[PDB]
């Protein structure tokens, strides 16, 4: 099998601060992640698909990197509508499709 | 946006991917001029015939 | 740009079946995947089930093998799951998702999302 | 977090034999692990940085071997003056800098 | 061949405050990282806090997160430690490292280290 984690659950910054956030698996997946945005209100949205390539049409500001068994996920500029909860999942164990835990962020 | 600041950090982590850990690279360029050569070797001198 | 509404929410007692249709407008469907995923009202999002571009290969979760049923109709450009035997733990919020490539298991995740609809199994 | 355990804790030899000492950890560390002597009447002392790299000034009797999981240091001469306590650390996960056990080692 | 000479230590009771001195000569004390780390009496050895090259990034003990400070003066090429709140446990030794890198979390670790001063937290 395979576990994710996330070692933040809540963070704070402000509009012009810069956030980082982990995701550890039980093991190696070999860069086999993807980082997904939910917005409480609409459906969620795909923000990274493998270990560090962006998916068109979103903004540059997300970063994504790590590879084997940890992965992170920063934002340099912090708009004021990035808040929503924040997903990785693994697309390369047996388990199909293992999401991990929510990521809440909020801007204070 | 439309204007991106070209200076970015790495994120060099001690488990990054192989590729993704950072080598350090020196690159040693030589010119050879008619100018006497002030760098040479360690092969040592005898006494001319 | 792509669309993907979905249909069916509702409310029925456990032990009752229901049924979901999503369909797309955006998009070429002949030849993309498609997936059900399930939201908890106070957890994270989980995946249910998935179907290829073509009915060949087709993948359940664990937890719902046997019991749930996923069809696919490429001609009206459309998805359904019918959900049988529902329990008390199946009150959650399911989207559409379609996937980047072709086959059921593979890297490629998740593109494009569509907003859930709403199921509640109670009386 | 990081648990690491000392196997061998106490041993005994000669003048003339060959020792070896293993460290165990809860998960693999990328062969990040250094090797510590602490002599009783002076301050402790580096000699294995790394997976098999030899810390230079100290005699090439100590090898180090093992990568990932599980390491292992081994001494083949034995000589009078080895009279102290083996320490295996990892710097690898997150909590900083973790120190094993002690492990002594004695001739009779 | 460096030099680490260490002060500072003696006996006190619990609840009060002192200062530890580490002074190298040895070497450039201005590019190297800096680290305090404890000797149990009768149990292995383990960290307590470290300082970089320069000033800004610092980082300390699970079981010392607001309780020491760590301060480095480059230009007499000297650091210290401030013991505030001790209570029975800190009487160990305490020993002062020299990281190989210049960095605070890096899988460089000690190269040369110093003898250790002994403290005493009691009535």
């Amino acid at each position: 099998d395979i576990q994710m984690t996330q070692s933040p659950s809540s963070l704070s910054a402000s509009v012009g601060d810069r956030v980082t956030i982990t995701c550890r698996a039980s093991q190696s997946i070999s860069s086999y992640l993807n980082w997904f945005q939910h917005k409480p209100g609409k459906a969620p949205k795909l923000l990274i698909y493998g270990a560090s390539s962006l998916q068109s049409g979103v903004p540059s500001r997300f970063s994504g990197s790590g590879s084997g068994t940890d992965f992170t996920l920063t934002i340099s500029s912090l708009q004021p509508e990035d808040f929503a909860t924040y997903y990785c999942q693994q697309s390369y164990s047996t388990p199909p499709y293992t999401f991990g835990q929510g990521t809440k962020l909020e801007i204070k | 946006f439309n204007c991106y600041f070209p200076l970015r950090s790495y994120s060099f982590r001690p488990t990054y991917g192989v590729g993704h850990q950072p080598y350090r690279v020196v690159v040693l360029s030589f010119e050879l001029l008619h100018a006497p050569a002030t760098v040479c070797g360690p092969k040592k001198s005898t006494n001319l015939v | 740009e792509v669309q993907l509404v979905e249909s069916g929410g509702g409310l029925v007692q456990p032990g009752r079946s229901l049924r979901l249709s999503c369909a797309a407008s955006g998009f070429t469907f002949d030849d993309y995947a498609m997936h059900w995923v399930r939201q908890a009202p106070g957890k994270g999002l989980e995946w249910v089930s998935g179907i290829s571009w073509n009915s060949d290969s087709i993948d359940y979760a664990d937890s719902v093998k046997g019991r749930f049923t996923i069809s696919r109709d490429n001609a009206k450009n459309s998805l359904y799951l019918q959900m049988n035997s529902l329990r008390a733990e199946d009150t959650a919020l399911y989207y559409c998702a379609k996937d980047r490539g072709y086959e059921i298991l593979t890297p490629a995740s998740f593109d494009y999302w569509g907003q859930g609809t709403l199921v509640t199994v109670s009386s």
